[PDB]
């Protein structure tokens, strides 16, 4: 509704780099706001692609950003008899950012590795890697859960199970109020897709430069399956936090799994064991559904509600005939231990192949009603195919149906405006909270400021 | 199989100093070494890893260095408690391998032995056996060394030695050198004697006495 | 396992 | 009559009352008669026999070639579609009807282009298929006598992690950890054009062979893509049944895949296979979605064939349905049943008779009545099923025209799905009265030349 | 907290086998490697061998090729050495290592386990008095605890009363037997003045005997 779309600012990074892929508010130890923005490919040393990050403080006019540096050499180690190798070559440092107290998280899902043993070899594969900054002190650490040294004929007589070579560690994160950070591998136990948590914490105090492979103890990662309607269902293509169980003492996680069971696509609440409380399933097959999820209460009654994205839904039409469109599905959490029921609401897009759902972004409460509300991307939607992000507001109810305000892309043809999202910060101490929208295409961010509703 | 030559083997410090312990390989390593204590008569604890990197609860006193195959570990400020064992271990091959060690012990002044022999015992006697004891108390530095004349000449089959570690309150050492001979050996001979050979005196400490007479 | 086993 | 109780002002405002009424512009007419009556009542009041404005919604055909008999031979002057044009006038709120007639003519020119999986676990698969190309050409001899055939090949991504990228003797033979040599890794490659000359075929087929990769979907649908927009490469002609058969024993990669592999920019549906007949795009561009596909393939009338094993043909059906007009069969372990399948989709394909509208005015509708099998009427359907080659059926169609538009000349097709013949339908509306273009402004009748006198009556002239 | 509990101090016989245990306290087993040393006084330490408790996959020095096995249960939170073909060299103190965050270090050590080989049987010791030769200021007087096995023995001066100016040497092994030998000090005033007795423990064969010393 109230968003200002006259008066925005832009952040721009260099050309090429995709910045605007993702990106975060981050408030230092003083409560000052700041945005950090990825930019997975940002050149490097050797002049290639390894991408970047950038901390942009806030200013009216926006303009260029400093870099937050990270080591980007790729790294070798001779020890055990064996040879441990990184590398950082197109890794996609800055492919997913996210903050956390005065701490920040960005990683590279593409980060390969390898492990050398006289003439065999454990296969050079992308196993990710996320690197963690303190910017007020200058302190690093990285945590990279899917690194092992086994070789490869090892898997191959074990059957191939616990095969954590292709994790993508870093592919989405998340991280609780508690401080333990939680990572999306969609490619963990060949392809099925993995789970790794561990307490920024004991991430900092276990990490130390040249070790390559240590032990971070507290740490607690997901399980393999031989349930076939988990292969090449990428759980953790997404994820999401939030209290679905009634107990406030326990952090309850949402992952998506967006080709789940044949491409059906599935979504499922677990408690933090790993153990399955809910699992919702997708509508249409191949229609993605688990790309984004997101979690804020919409309806006033302080109880979570789940937001699901499928942005190739293809809706029904005259004659037979489908139109790929995007679809969210709106889940309201019912009073005590209860499940889920069947979505309270149906959101599908109006413009063809518009990617309707591509990102669901809380905002809080935009117009001051007493109800949390929510973004939507549709990053090649509107009448022109630019993009679009659309606000639905929240009512006792739930969400209402139509948009209160649509935000069209001030960006060129191919800009993803809307790709990625960010809302619930009040950055400009206004009072009213406001929503940053990434444009990798662009390489640029664009603020929209809250103002007083007019109405 | 990597070979590491660890010096010095002991050094005699003070509280308060600041020592360092080198640790040489057969061929490159590059930092995969750890360091250890052993305290007397207890186990191993942890001091270092990855050639720089301490232990959790180690105190910032020790450091190790080094690059290639040669390290070192550096004790700032010597403490009660840091006299004791130390060990490398590397890492960089299997199997893995450690070094000789090293022993700091408390420095003190000079100190002569007491020696004391000692005659078999009636009980023994009439058991068929003869164990001439010598006892060598207190002494300083630890480098000793004894040997048994029977008759005025050297004896070196059926002798025992035993050594104390440093005691606490004296910062000395002492030892026990026992011969023992069946109880006809014992009769066919008349004088007998042990001599201590230390740093302290350029002649050596005498003590004798004869069988068939007090 | 996968284009295979 | 309810022309006359209308009490209408102008001929125009009387034409628009029912298609029933007409109207009288004639001098002499009586005192209180009603210009706009039954035409029986006007003439009964000694209305001039020309003054009678009175349409009648027609429909007669301008181009009605008879059905062919034989799709072989000319250069494509086959008419399956009659008749092919008609002009059809019509009144406010009046219907007419009008007929249309397809036919699935017989020895219609066949063009099949052999999309094969040829990841490691279709290695059996090729041997069994060495002679397809001539036993197949024997088989659809019966059928068609213009057969045109042609072969492709896909395997997936070759960008990690989808393809082995260590030691370097993987990249070059990625069977290398095996005690066996594969072709490096590629994502799609054509490799025979459509031809007539069978033995190609088989030829081609005898040099192929397998490559390697880790993950069990495979990038096919980036080879239906390619397979489809790039006409002139794979040759698919102008008057023929295309049809596209896809092989494969797994899964298969979706659009949004393509994230695993670093690639997010979406497929945009052009043609990126150039001289060395490889997909130059597959490193570069994201798997294609269902939407696209259909776009495509309905676009260039492609007739897609899922082939595939026993596994995975509840996955291919659920598929088939989301991409309307596909077809699916079951294929053997290693594809040695793949040509009766062939021959059985063909025929699955032609016995299908469905209409479509395009460009319909939104004041016009339309109902149908079909004729499937032997003369039997269903009312309220436009599609007949069941057919066999050489059949043929009809429609009736009825045209219901709401109020008067605007524009009064439009004109919409009616075409059968993937047919090449069309009905064209020109439409005209007649609200106007033939008396109006001959009318006087300013007229010394209409209170003295504050009026225009047309048709018999004064209307108040521009301005007032 | 990280804590590696070992077995009981091991005695046996030449040719047998002994299997060592390591049950991990405060951790789970399966989480690092576990490895097992050799420690002993002249030749120092010795890397037997590691495993990883997860999938069972070990490593040995080809030292102890045959001599030492190396086994896990994750059941039981507990990894195992186990040595057959016994012999003297095989008496040493034994630790099983795993490492803090480095996946190869050597950071945290069990207590460690005593083995010693021997055929000997259980020997009661022979306790012999130390009287000097028929002077000074100050006397010294001994004990001798002669032919026992096994270890250990607890050696007091009249029943723990003379405490300071002692020196208790370790025992020494003489041929499958323990001799262990003690002197204290005093003035001559004090002796043979005030009576003297050496207390000698054997709690293997349950043996307590008490030897005054006698002048000459
Ligand atoms: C191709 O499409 C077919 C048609 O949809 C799919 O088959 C369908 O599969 C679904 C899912 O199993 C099945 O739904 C219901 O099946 C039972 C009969 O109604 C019913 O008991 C099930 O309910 C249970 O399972 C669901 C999750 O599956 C739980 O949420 C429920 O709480 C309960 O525990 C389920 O609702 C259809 O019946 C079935 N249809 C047919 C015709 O078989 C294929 O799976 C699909 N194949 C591929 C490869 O995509
Ligand atoms: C399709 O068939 C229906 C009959 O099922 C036709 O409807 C009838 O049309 C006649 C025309 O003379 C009327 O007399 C009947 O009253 C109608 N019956 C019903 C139930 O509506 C319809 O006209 C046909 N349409 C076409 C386009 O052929
Ligand atoms: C319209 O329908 C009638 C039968 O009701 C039929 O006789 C006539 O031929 C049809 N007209 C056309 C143009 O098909
Ligand atoms: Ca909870
Ligand atoms: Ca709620
Ligand atoms: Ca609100
Ligand atoms: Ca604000
Ligand atoms: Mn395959
Ligand atoms: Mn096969
Ligand atoms: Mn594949």
């Amino acid at each position: 509704l109230n968003l200002d779309p006259v008066q925005l600012t832009f952040y721009a990074g260099p050309n090429g780099s995709q910045f605007g892929f993702s990106l975060d508010f981050h408030k230092d130890s003083h409560g000052r706001v700041a945005i950090v923005v990825g930019a997975p490919r940002t050149l490097g040393p050797s002049q290639e692609e390894t991408g970047g990050v950038f901390l942009c403080p806030w200013r009216a006019e926006g303009g260029q950003c400093p870099s937050l540096l990270f080591d980007l050499r790729d790294e070798t180690r001779n020890v055990g008899s064996q040879t441990l190798q990184t590398f950082k070559a197109r890794q996609g440092l800055g492919a997913s950012v996210v903050s956390w107290s005065d701490v920040i998280v960005a990683c590279a899902p593409w980060q390969h590795w390898n492990v050398l043993e006289k003439t065999e070899e454990a296969e050079k594969t992308p196993v990710g890697s996320c690197f963690l900054a303190q910017p007020e002190s200058g302190r690093r650490a990285e945590y990279s859960p899917c690194r092992g040294n086994t070789l490869s004929r090892i898997y191959v007589e074990n059957d191939f199970s616990w095969d954590k070579r292709y994790c993508e560690a870093g592919f989405s994160s998340v991280v609780t109020q508690a401080g333990e950070l939680v990572l999306g591998a969609p490619g963990g136990y060949y392809f099925l897709g993995l789970l790794a948590q561990a307490p920024v914490a004991d991430i900092f105090s276990s990490y130390r430069p040249g070790i390559l492979l240590w032990h971070v103890s507290s740490q607690s990662l997901s399980f393999d399956s031989s349930n076939p309607e988990y292969f090449d269902g990428y759980w953790g293509y997404s994820v999401a936090v939030g209290e679905f169980d009634g107990d406030l003492n326990t952090t309850e996680y949402v992952v998506g799994a967006p080709t789940w069971s044949w491409t059906l696509g599935a979504v499922e609440i677990l408690d933090s064991y790993y153990q399955r409380l809910h699992r919702l399933r997708g509508e249409q097959m191949a229609s993605y559904f688990g790309h984004s999820v997101a979690v804020t209460d919409v309806n006033g009654d302080g109880r979570h509600d789940l937001l699901v994205g499928a942005p190739l839904y293809m809706e029904s039409r005259a004659d037979r005939k489908l139109a790929e469109v995007g679809r969210v599905y709106l889940f309201l959490q019912p009073r005590g231990p209860h499940a889920l029921g069947a979505p309270s609401l149906l959101l599908t897009g109006t413009q063809l192949y518009g990617r309707f759902g591509s990102a669901i972004a809380p905002l809080g409460d935009l117009d001051r009603d007493g109800y949390n509300d929510i973004a939507v991307a549709a990053p090649y939607g509107g009448p022109s195919g630019r993009g679009q992000v659309l606000v639905f507001l929240g009512q006792s109810e739930g969400l209402r149906s139509r948009p209160s305000q649509v935000l069209d892309s001030p960006f060129p043809t191919g800009s993803a405006f809307g790709f990625s999202l960010r809302g619930a910060v009040d950055i400009d101490d206004n009072g009213y909270p406001d929503l940053i929208v990434g444009a990798y295409g662009a390489n640029q961010v664009a603020v929209y400021r809250a103002q007083p509703v007019v109405k | 199989d990597i070979l590491m030559t660890q010096s010095p083997s002991s050094m005699s410090v003070s509280l308060g100093d600041t020592v360092s312990i080198t640790c040489h390989a057969s061929q490159g390593i590059s930092s995969n070494i750890g360091w250890l204590q052993q305290k007397p008569g207890k186990s191993f604890m942890g001091l270092i890893y990855y050639g720089t990197n301490l232990v959790d609860g180690v105190p910032s006193r020790f450091s190790g260095s080094g690059s290639g195959a040669d390290y070192s570990l550096t004790i700032s400020s010597l403490d009660s408690e840091d006299f004791a064992d130390y060990y490398c271990v590397q890492y960089a091959q299997l199997p893995y391998t450690f070094g000789g060690g090293t022993k700091l012990e408390i420095k003190r002044a000079d100190a002569a032995p007491t020696v004391s022999i000692f005659p078999p015992s009636s009980e023994q006697l009439t058991s068929g056996g003869a164990s001439v004891v010598c006892f060598l108390n207190n002494f300083y530095p630890k480098d000793i060394n004894v040997k048994w004349k029977i008759d005025g000449s050297e004896r070196q089959n059926g002798v025992l030695n035993s050594w104390t570690d440093q005691d606490s309150k004296d910062s000395t050492y002492s030892m026990s050198s026992t011969l023992t001979l069946t109880k006809d050996e014992y009769e066919r001979h008349n004088s007998y004697t042990c001599e201590a050979t230390h740093k302290t005196s350029t002649s050596p400490i005498v003590k004798s006495f004869n069988r068939n007479e007090c | 396992r996968g284009d295979x086993v | 009559n309810i022309c006359t109780t209308r009490g209408v002002s102008s001929c125009q405002q009387c034409l628009a009352v029912s298609p029933m009424c007409a109207w009288c512009s004639d001098e002499a007419l009586p005192l209180g008669s009603p210009r706009c009556d039954l035409k029986e009542n006007l003439l009964k009041d000694n209305c001039a026999p020309e003054s009678i404005e009175f349409p009648v919604s027609e429909a007669r055909v301008l181009e009605d070639r008879p059905l062919s008999d034989k799709g072989s031979g000319d250069s494509s002057q086959v008419t399956q579609v009659s008749p092919q044009r008609i002009a059809l006038r019509l009144r406010p709120d009046d219907s007419k009807n009008f007929s249309i007639q397809v036919r699935q003519v017989e020895d219609y020119p066949v063009d099949i282009y052999y999309l094969m999986d040829l990841s490691y676990s279709m290695k059996d698969d090729l041997w069994s298929i060495q002679n397809l190309g001539t036993k197949l050409a024997t088989q659809m001899r019966k059928l068609t006598s213009n057969l045109r055939i042609g072969f492709g090949a896909f395997v997936d991504k070759p960008v990690s992690p989808y393809m082995y990228i260590s030691p370097p003797e993987a990249l070059e033979n990625p069977c290398y950890d095996m005690k066996t040599t594969c072709l490096p890794m590629f994502g799609y490659k054509h490799v025979l054009t459509l031809t007539d000359q069978v033995t190609r075929f088989n030829e081609e087929v005898k040099k192929q062979s397998v490559s390697r990769n880790r993950d069990a979907p495979e990038g096919g649908f980036d080879a239906i893509m390619q397979a489809t927009v790039c006409d002139e490469k794979i040759g698919w002609r102008n008057d023929a049944s295309h049809l596209l058969v896809f092989t494969t024993d797994a899964k298969t990669h979706i659009a949004l895949d393509g994230r695993l592999a670093g690639i997010v920019q979406p497929n945009d549906g052009q043609c990126h296979v150039g001289s060395d007949n490889h997909y130059s795009a597959s490193t570069t561009m994201d798997y294609p979605s269902l939407g696209l596909m259909t776009e495509k393939l309905s676009q260039k009338n492609i007739n897609l064939i899922f082939a595939v094993t026993e596994n995975v043909v509840n996955l291919y059906q659920n598929y088939s349905e989301l991409i309307p007009g596909t077809t699916v069969g079951v294929l053997s372990m290693d594809s040695s049943n793949v040509l009766q399948l062939i021959v059985d989709a063909y025929g699955k394909i032609r016995s299908k008779v469905e209409l479509e509208v395009r460009d319909l005015p939104e004041e016009l509708s339309l109902s149908f009545n079909a004729t499937c099998l032997n003369n039997e009427v269903i009312p309220g359907l436009k599609s007949c099923m069941g057919l066999k080659i050489g059949d043929t059926v009809s429609f009736s169609i009825e045209a219901k025209v709401r109020g008067c538009p605007q524009e009064k000349e439009k004109s919409f097709t009616i075409k059968p799905v993937g047919f090449k013949d069309s009905l064209i339908v020109q439409v005209t509306f007649d609200c106007d009265c033939a008396c109006q273009a001959q009318a006087e402004p300013n007229s010394h009748r209409c209170n003295n030349g504050n009026g225009t006198f047309e048709c018999g009556v004064c209307r108040c002239g521009p301005g007032w | 907290e990280v804590q590696l509990q070992q077995s009981g101090a091991e005695l046996v016989k030449p040719g047998a086998s002994v299997k060592l245990s390591c049950t991990a306290s405060g951790f789970n087993i399966k989480d690092t490697y576990v490895h097992w040393v050799k420690q002993r006084p002249e030749q120092g330490l010795e890397w037997i061998g590691r495993i990883d408790p997860a999938n069972g996959y070990t490593k040995y020095d080809p030292k102890f090729q045959g001599k030492a096995t190396i086994t896990a249960d994750t059941s039981s939170n507990t990894a195992y050495l186990q040595l057959s073909s016994l012999t003297s060299e095989d008496t040493a103190v034994y630790y099983c290592v795993r490492p803090l965050y480095d996946y190869y270090a050597m950071d945290y050590w069990g207590q460690g386990t005593s083995v010693t080989v021997s055929s000997a049987k259980t020997t009661a010791p022979s306790v012999y008095p130390l009287a000097p030769v028929c002077t000074g200021s100050s006397v010294t007087l001994g004990c001798l605890v002669k032919g026992y096995f096994p270890e250990p023995v607890t050696l007091t001066w009249n029943s723990g009363s003379l405490s300071s100016g002692v020196h208790t040497f370790p025992a020494v092994l003489q041929s499958d037997l323990y001799t262990l030998s003690s002197s204290v000090t005093v003035t001559s005033s004090t002796w043979p003045s005030q009576s003297i007795t050496c207390n000698v423990a054997h709690p293997a064969s349950s043996t307590k005997v008490d030897k005054k010393i006698e002048p000459r």
